[PDB]
């Protein structure tokens, strides 16, 4: 509504106009800053600039005879733009599996894995806090972004694979499924961690930790690393012929899995331990000095 | 003084309850599922508890009938005693099913508020503004009434447009005063320029003449585009502010001719 | 004994100062609170007159009169309510956290259609945010006229008034502070009126000293009436249109309107409106999201659309008027924001229904879609739960269509009995993709493709993985599957062997320019063409993403899709090259040609040209050779 | 008539319910306000003991302890502060809008350094947001132990000493509501106190059931957790800047935000004006992945009042482009509302922002001296700089001096525009630059060939944000900026060579006319320019409209299909290099036969390649390639 009759020299305030007040005739340093207003939380003031022109407008009320303000609370032109501004962002499709395919040979930087591990476990703590059930979580349900950010998705068969999927989602070698899955029990903190524990070893190896055929055979491969006892350290919820699994020793996870620092070997062995109550929680592992 | 009734609202898509390591695109879907499964389990339990209650109710009701019959029966009072005890057991069972139902009622009281419990579709009525019947009005007859009363009604506002100079002031002015984007406005502005000439206000005349052709410009390509000027006047300001000076001048010459 | 019992106390001297300093932030709300109270009293009259019409003998008119007085720097507000007795003035008016509204609402428990607010019992004192002193003069139907005077200094006085009589109701004199004279401005008053009193049922008038400078009764101050409060079945389109035009100030009426109300623990009425055209500020990040405003009992609380609706629905105009919400002591804020999320969900569902019905109206849908398809696509991109619904609204131009868009389901209805995927092609323009070599064989095989010509389509199609059980496939990527006649398959394998060493040679020539060189029957008129690996950005996605000012270039280590050189073995050029390889694989001129062909293909395939200068320089060379320059 | 005088009254029964039910929406303020009160009592001791050490005879240690009791569903707050007398429990604690901190506000004339936190006299009653009942057991040194007790039911009681040793401060018993058991959780407690009691002078500890190995020692772990850690981070800005070193300041940064690396650049801000406050500015060594993700709420610069977290309104505290500087603003002079959740009179933040921004600029200027870390800074946040320059018109004089570019003379060395200017030639009266898609593109562009021949330095610009910034930066150090991509590139040159060009224009006059006809509706005007050296021709942008790069950027980046603007902005011309062999030949060919279609087709080819070399997309690249394939077939004898 103001009428520029001349311009004020260019300074910190860029282009400033000497604009006339059509009512009083007063000339004020017509200034302006380009503005946004948010904000993916929804439109609503940038308040930093609308407020700026408003402070400066407030100075007029003092008439303070040394406060050459921006002429008016308005955030208008003042010829600049528009060319309106708006942003759109790309979704990250960098599947953990893709990460692993892009990843280097056995001995994947433990420090990188530590960070990804603690990100995963941090995510789990949230998921456990929200009682998120997802024993069906597998490597491919883990996202590793371009910034190395672990994002978890696909929380159990109940809300996943609504479109074309695998015909052998279970029949496939379940080297990434907890014994409790293989025993046909349920989901738990130890179940989830057992799954990813092998995945973490996969990350180190760039290659699945275990690989069996049936659920009993899968355990027959699992047992080779974590050790095996007879029918005296098996949970109640067991569909597999517990006691028909000839006992054997463990194989120092530290030496089996590439660059597996002993502290993480311990954490992994705890995650891999057959008995879900002998495993370590996501929180405990997360807070372990290894990470 | 008491809004505690809304302290327990569950929102499955609560975007303010997220996590950096979690993809909420699927989490929210999980939450939905969980809510549904919980309701299914709840409902099942309630129905089974109600069923059991009613079963024991009927059992004891029939036993009570039989108690009356055993009382009447000549020596059936020995059996009566036995049955009374059994009937009391059935009553106690009924009671315990009801106590469980009372616990279900307590569970309902503790139940989180959501789109399925907070409210129902009280009313819904859609409408698509198709029409208002392909027709046409004689704009000369319209102007006979409009030009005479519209122009006077908005004379001051028409003049305010004529007193503008910046393109955004003109754009935003008409954005607020969209009903001024018409021939009656432009015609007044021409007349006003003439009156300004007579009054020796040539400076104003030229400013108004500028704004005259701005409104005429709007009318010019609105007619070319076969659209209502009020639906596209902002595109004239978009064109003016972006046109290469050489073409802008050309448009202004075409415009002057259009006026 | 060992315990003493005390009643809770309240230091009014301090409490009062808290009331008129810390309880409120905005101060212009003093008009809202006083007017609200006026309308409560006007409802009190109405109710009472329902039982005894002679109560209207002391004036039969229900309204609020606003009369500014700059000569005194005061503001006179005349409330034509029942009035207050001396007892009410000293009991209710001069008491903190107390309102006769509640007692009246207790009277309303006997059955009424009356709706009032005032559960806090403090709003009166907000007058002292602006006014230095407030005088309340009243004349209850059952009592004498009294003057209630106080500056909120811990006390107030009451005396029977003299001079001008009040039939009923009360007048408020706001002795405005010296720095509060801005509320004597017409504009400022109207600003507040439109801010919070735009739907007051009773007439509010503004008196202005205008032509002869006399108080002119601005009766139209709040002429805007509630529509959602009326029975929708009795509301015509003209009325919905006029409301919309009043709502939005848009000379053009709405495209569609939908009433929506919920009942239960959550209860409200509402009107949703679809505009006929998108605003020039639709993609404006400086636009305030306040298309649908929130009211309680027709009292403006907030315009919190930020939470109320989805961003991709940020074009629908409307009003939501709730019956009972958990407002804070400061009515500008609502407690339990999850309520707004619940409301949102209900609105979204109804918006989707409206869109579906609008889609039934093909002609207006087309108009709608043309204006807001971008928002639809943004919904596909953003909303993972209603995406399916939103995809039903998608419309594209396809090979068997003209310039008429068609749904993906219509595409599906034209799919072949051996077709399990939706063929498509993205690009800058319809003509560009129409002339692509990638859709030539597709057309030769009798297939239709979906033309996708917007940059947003790269984000949209990212989410469009499957539609009605049908997969989707880009003709621009590797692995394009078209019907393979076993005879032709054998011939292609023979061709692969035929041009095997040729492809190897080309790869040697362009080892670091192309990832793989191979023939492909996807090509028809072109001798070669560059395709995008299924992993990473497409030529289009890449180009578009590389136009983003704020992009992070280091992320491209995860997005640089492999480029492969497809060869069309049926061309004389390709055949010649094969023969030239046989003649001399080390022939420089041939190798130069291979390079030229690649860049020609790369460029024409929509991929970035590494060096347009050098490329054109090679051309200039060839031109000079044709010209005989050198 | 007779004027009756009345005191204002209050319906306490209604008032109380309003205090609890309508004053707060966030129940997390429960612990905040309780702790704040405890710290006030501790402040009271500090003063009394300061002036009279014997005040500590019944206890010297000053702290706030919190002990949860899940078995009761209650919480215990241990205030080791001065406590309250029976009279205070009745008068202060038991009265709405009554606070003994006011008594200290008046009493502490000597205690000018004793700053109590808050003063409304109502916050206590917010305890009942989550508590069913509250009992306050206390023994001020000037009285005995009493147990104040109330469930906020319109009354309260006070009981005599029950034997539970309270010789100082108070034990606050918090009876939690059935549905408020989440506050018995370690995590939940920590979440709340970390957001509100961050900078409490007195240490806050928790007594928690310690997660431990089964007590079968064989193994056993400790039974309880002493969570003193809550206050491990102390106020830094409260100390003298000159006495604050990085050995502690950098530790503050990594504590400020979870970043295990010292900051890049920092700036202490001390304000002694009406709005007294101190603030710390922190610049990260690396930009965050969410730097431009404006979908997330800002939380870098946070606002504290009396060292208590109040707001995090970065939206008002800083400019959008400065949303990378993390920090603390701490003022004790702010008019917070009754809830304390929002500052009244936003004009305060308006002034504060401006003053902070000034110091941001000073920091940036300081960094400019440290070229090594400046370049690190610059590259980490160059886009933010450029965003500021573009959008923040109030500080362009300073922001534009922070710009650094690679030029034709600096090569791979990124240099200042001030350095550019100081090294300009006496004929170089304007800043020459070029924008494009990449450095090697613009460095090999025909647009900069003659420019280099004339000895001028070209600023290379490659980002879309650069393309945007040049739409704002018109002059720098008094000299205008000239894009070499636009028509009218008036390079300083020998007038005689200009005459030679005019002679060339006559020579190729008919050629230009023919080409214009050939390229009718393809190019606006065909002409001659010596900016070209190795190329026969070049498509140039006009003095108005979008540049080829700008079109690329805006057309693909903007979500709004503003065809009106694109239309008006889509301007371009064709320049000819009269010295080029092809151009020379074309003239000869035109003279031989202006109607020779083959020549005309050659002109079209060159035009299309000129578009390509200038970054202008072809309207149908496939036909371009087809021409190429045709020409190839001709070469192959096909
Ligand atoms: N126009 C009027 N006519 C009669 N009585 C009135 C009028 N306006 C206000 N009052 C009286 O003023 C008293 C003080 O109530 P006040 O309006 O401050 O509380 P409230 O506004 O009803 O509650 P809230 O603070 O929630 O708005 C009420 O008891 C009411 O009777
Ligand atoms: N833990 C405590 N120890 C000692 N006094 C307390 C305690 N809690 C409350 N009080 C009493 O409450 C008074 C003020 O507390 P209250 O918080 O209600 O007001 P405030 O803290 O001054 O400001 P606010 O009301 O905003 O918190 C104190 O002066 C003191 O008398
Ligand atoms: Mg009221
Ligand atoms: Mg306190």
């Amino acid at each position: 509504r103001y009428e520029p009759v001349a311009e004020i020299g260019v300074g910190a305030y860029g282009t400033v106009y000497k604009a006339r007040d059509p009512h009083s005739g007063h000339f004020v340093a017509l200034k302006s800053v380009r503005v946004p207003n948010g904000g993916g939380g929804g439109g609503g003031l940038p308040i930093s600039t609308v407020r700026e022109v408003a402070l400066l407008r407030r100075l007029e009320a003092f008439e303070h005879p040394n406060v050459v303000r921006l002429m008016d609370v308005c955030a208008t032109s003042r010829t600049d733009r528009e060319i309106k501004v708006t942003l759109v962002f790309e979704h990250v499709d960098q599947d953990l599996r893709t990460y692993l395919d892009k990843a280097p040979p056995p001995g994947l930087p433990a420090e990188t894995i530590k960070d990804l591990m603690r990100q995963f476990l941090r995510g789990l703590d949230f998921l456990h806090a929200n009682c998120i059930v997802h024993r069906d979580l597998k490597p491919e349900n883990i996202l590793v972004t371009s910034g190395g950010t672990v994002k978890l998705a696909d929380f159990g068969l109940a809300r996943i694979y609504s479109y074309q999927m695998a015909l052998t989602p279970v029949v496939v070698t379940l080297w990434y499924r907890a014994p409790e899955v293989l025993l046909q029990s349920t989901y738990a903190t130890p179940v989830d961690m057992w799954s990813v524990g092998c995945i973490f070893a996969e990350m180190f190896r760039r290659k699945p930790l275990f690989c069996g055929n049936s659920e009993a055979d899968q355990l027959g491969k699992i047992f080779d690393l974590i050790g095996l006892p007879p029918e005296d350290d098996w949970p109640r919820d067991v569909s597999l012929p517990r006691g028909a699994f000839p006992p054997r020793g463990p194989r120092p996870v530290q030496s089996v899995v590439p660059e597996m620092e002993e502290s993480g070997a311990q954490l992994l062995l705890e995650m891999l331990t057959f008995n879900p109550h002998k495993r370590i929680s996501a929180f405990r592992a997360l807070q372990h000095s290894y990470l | 003084v008491d809004y505690s009734v809304w302290d327990h609202i569950e929102v499955s898509d609560d975007e303010d309850e997220t996590h950096p390591n979690i993809d909420t695109a699927s989490l929210f879907r999980w939450r939905h599922q969980a809510r549904v499964e919980r309701m299914e389990q709840f409902q099942k339990e309630k129905e089974e508890l109600d069923r059991g209650c009613r079963e024991c109710k009927r059992k004891v009701a029939e036993c009570q009938r039989k108690l009356k019959e055993l009382e009447v029966a000549e020596g059936g009072k020995a059996e009566l005693e036995r049955l009374q005890a059994e009937a009391q057991q059935l009553r106690k069972e009924e009671r315990s099913w009801e106590q469980k139902l009372e616990e279900m009622r307590k569970k309902e009281k503790s139940m989180p508020w959501n789109v399925d419990t907070l409210s129902k579709d009280g009313f819904s009525k859609s409408m698509v503004n198709t029409k208002p019947e392909k027709t046409e009005e004689d704009s000369e007859e319209v102007r006979e009434q409009k030009h005479k009363t519209f122009v006077e009604k908005y004379e001051k506002q028409i003049k305010h447009f004529g007193m503008l100079r910046r393109w955004d002031d003109s754009q935003k002015y008409l954005s607020d005063n969209v009903h001024l984007v018409c021939e009656e406005t432009a015609n007044y502005l021409v007349i006003w320029c003439i009156d300004l000439e007579v009054e020796e206000k040539c400076a104003l005349m030229e400013q108004v003449a500028h704004q005259t052709i701005v409104m005429q410009f709007i009318l010019e390509l609105a007619k070319s585009l076969k659209v209502d000027p009020r639906a596209c006047f902002r595109q004239f300001f978009t064109k003016i502010k972006t046109a290469d000076r050489q073409y802008m001048e050309g448009f202004n010459d075409e415009l002057e001719a259009f006026k | 004994e060992e315990v003493e019992t005390f009643a809770f106390q309240a230091e009014i001297a301090q409490l009062m100062s808290l009331i008129i300093n810390t309880f409120y932030s905005n101060k212009e709300i003093f008009l809202r609170e006083l007017i609200s109270n006026a309308s409560d009293a006007l409802d009190k009259i109405r109710y009472e007159s329902l039982t005894d019409p002679s109560k209207l003998d002391s004036g039969k008119e229900l309204k609020i009169d606003i009369i500014p007085n700059p000569q005194e720097r005061t503001l006179t507000l005349v409330d034509t309510g029942i009035g207050m007795t001396k007892a009410d003035l000293i009991n209710n008016l001069g008491t903190i956290a107390k309102s006769g509204t509640k007692a009246f609402m207790e009277a309303l428990q006997a059955g009424a259609d009356i709706s009032m607010i005032g559960q806090f019992g403090v709003g009166f004192y907000s007058a002292y945010l602006v006014a230095e002193k407030v005088v309340v003069i009243t004349k209850h139907n059952d009592d004498e006229q009294y003057a209630w005077e106080s500056s909120a200094g811990g006390s107030f006085t009451v005396r029977a008034d003299h001079g001008e009589p009040i039939g009923r109701g009360t007048k408020v004199i706001l002795h405005l502070k010296e720095d509060q004279t801005e509320y004597l401005e017409e504009r400022r008053v109207k600003e507040v009126v439109k801010k919070h009193s735009q739907f007051i049922g009773y007439p509010i008038t503004l008196y202005l000293e205008k032509e002869k400078e006399k108080y002119i009764d601005q009766e139209e101050l709040n002429k805007t009436k509630p529509i959602w409060t009326r029975n929708p079945d009795d509301i015509t389109q003209e009325e919905y249109g006029e409301f919309y035009k009043s709502l939005t100030n848009d000379w053009e009426d709405h495209l569609a309107v939908k009433h929506f109300s919920v009942e239960g623990q959550l209860e409200f009425r509402a009107l949703l409106f679809i505009p006929r055209r998108a605003p020039f500020d639709l993609f404006e990040n400086k636009k305030k999201k306040n298309n649908i405003k929130l009211y309680v009992r027709r009292v403006f609380i907030m315009d919190s659309c930020d939470e109320l609706i989805p961003e991709y629905l940020n074009f629908i105009r409307g009003v939501v008027d709730s019956e009972d919400l958990p407002l804070n002591i400061s009515r500008e804020m609502l407690q339990q924001s999850k309520i707004l999320k619940v409301i949102r969900k209900n609105i979204v569902k109804k918006c989707l229904e409206l869109f579906s019905e609008l889609a039934e109206d093909k002609e207006n849908y087309k108009k709608f879609y043309e204006a807001f398809s971008k928002n639809l696509k943004l919904g596909i991109h953003e909303d993972s739960t209603n995406r399916r619904r939103l995809s039903e609204l998608l419309r594209y131009h396809t090979s068997q269509s003209g310039d008429e868009m068609t749904s993906l389901s219509e595409y599906v209805s034209r799919m072949k009995e051996t077709q399990k995927s939706i063929y498509y092609i993205t690009g800058e323009s319809k003509e560009q993709v129409a002339n692509s070599a990638f859709v030539e064989r597709v057309r030769k095989r009798g297939f239709e493709v979906v033309y996708m010509t917007e940059p947003i389509d790269e984000y949209c199609v990212q989410q469009l993985k499957e539609f009605d059980g049908k997969s989707l496939v880009s003709v621009t990527k590797e692995g394009l599957e078209l019907p393979e006649d076993e005879e032709e398959k054998k011939k292609m394998e023979e061709s692969k062997a035929k041009f095997e060493n040729l492809c190897k040679l080309m790869k040697e020539i362009l080892d670091k320019k192309v990832e793989k060189v191979t023939i492909s029957n996807r090509l028809v008129s072109s001798p070669c063409c560059i395709v995008t690996s299924t992993y990473g950005w497409t030529a289009n996605m890449e180009r578009i993403m590389k136009a983003q000012a704020l992009r992070d270039n280091s992320t491209m280590g995860y997005m640089m899709a492999k480029k492969h050189l497809e060869i069309n073995p049926d061309h004389p050029i390709v055949e010649t090259l094969r023969q030239k390889a046989e003649a001399d694989k080390n022939d420089k001129a041939v190798k130069d040609l291979v390079v030229l062909l690649f860049e020609t293909a790369l460029l024409s395939s929509g991929f970035s040209l590494e060096d347009p200068q050098t490329h054109s320089n090679r051309i200039y060379r060839m031109i000079k050779l044709g010209l005989g320059i050198d």
